[PDB]
């Protein structure tokens, strides 16, 4: 069983981990707002990016 | 504003891009004037000091390295000691401080050798360094 049992819990854990990051998509235009802070408006949605 | 760069570095955008684009300069224009001037090694690191009149007229002193830069490359550490005076993860000789001193005597900031190793001493107390 506890062999079995956590093989199976901890791929399980892999499968259910795969999907998400979410982090650096965005960190790194942060760090580009950060970069042309003085282009911007509060009152946006878009931004221009190198 | 100051800069800490290295001497065959160019366009690090994220750093001064900002910092000199409200000022707005060519990233890479200002940042090959300054491997031009300092025309030495990429991965180094200068610290430099920009000045700029009100008209953008802009010039600067790029100075000495870092003696962490200096210490890092001698003792080999990336992180200073993770608690100085309770762990010590690198180590010089007097004859380092000497070898700085003549490194780096026009930057310091004492008027005697020995008040200068005084203050590089603070320093290398700050970063958590032994002596050999």
């Amino acid at each position: 069983n506890e062999r079995k049992k956590n093989a199976n819990k901890i791929k399980k854990l892999e499968k259910t981990l795969e999907y998400s990051e979410n982090a650096k998509e965005f960190q790194l235009y942060g760090e580009l707002l950060t970069a042309n802070l003085y282009m911007l408006k509060k009152g946006d949605k878009q931004a221009e990016v190198i | 504003v100051k800069l800490q760069i290295p001497a065959g570095k160019a366009n690090p955008a994220p750093p001064v891009g900002p910092a000199l684009g409200q000022a707005g300069v060519n990233i890479m224009g200002f940042c090959k004037e300054f491997n031009a001037r300092t025309a030495d090694q990429a991965g180094l690191i200068i610290p430099v000091e920009i000045s700029v009149y009100e008209d953008r007229s802009f010039t600067f002193i790029t100075k000495t390295p870092p003696a962490a830069v200096l210490l890092k490359k001698a003792a080999g550490i990336e992180s200073g000691s993770g608690e100085p005076n309770r762990n010590k993860v690198a180590t010089v000789k007097r004859d380092k401080v000497r070898e700085i001193a003549e490194t780096k005597m026009p930057d310091l900031n004492a008027a005697d050798v020995e008040a200068a190793m005084r203050m590089v001493e603070g320093t290398a107390r700050s970063m958590g360094i032994v002596i050999e």
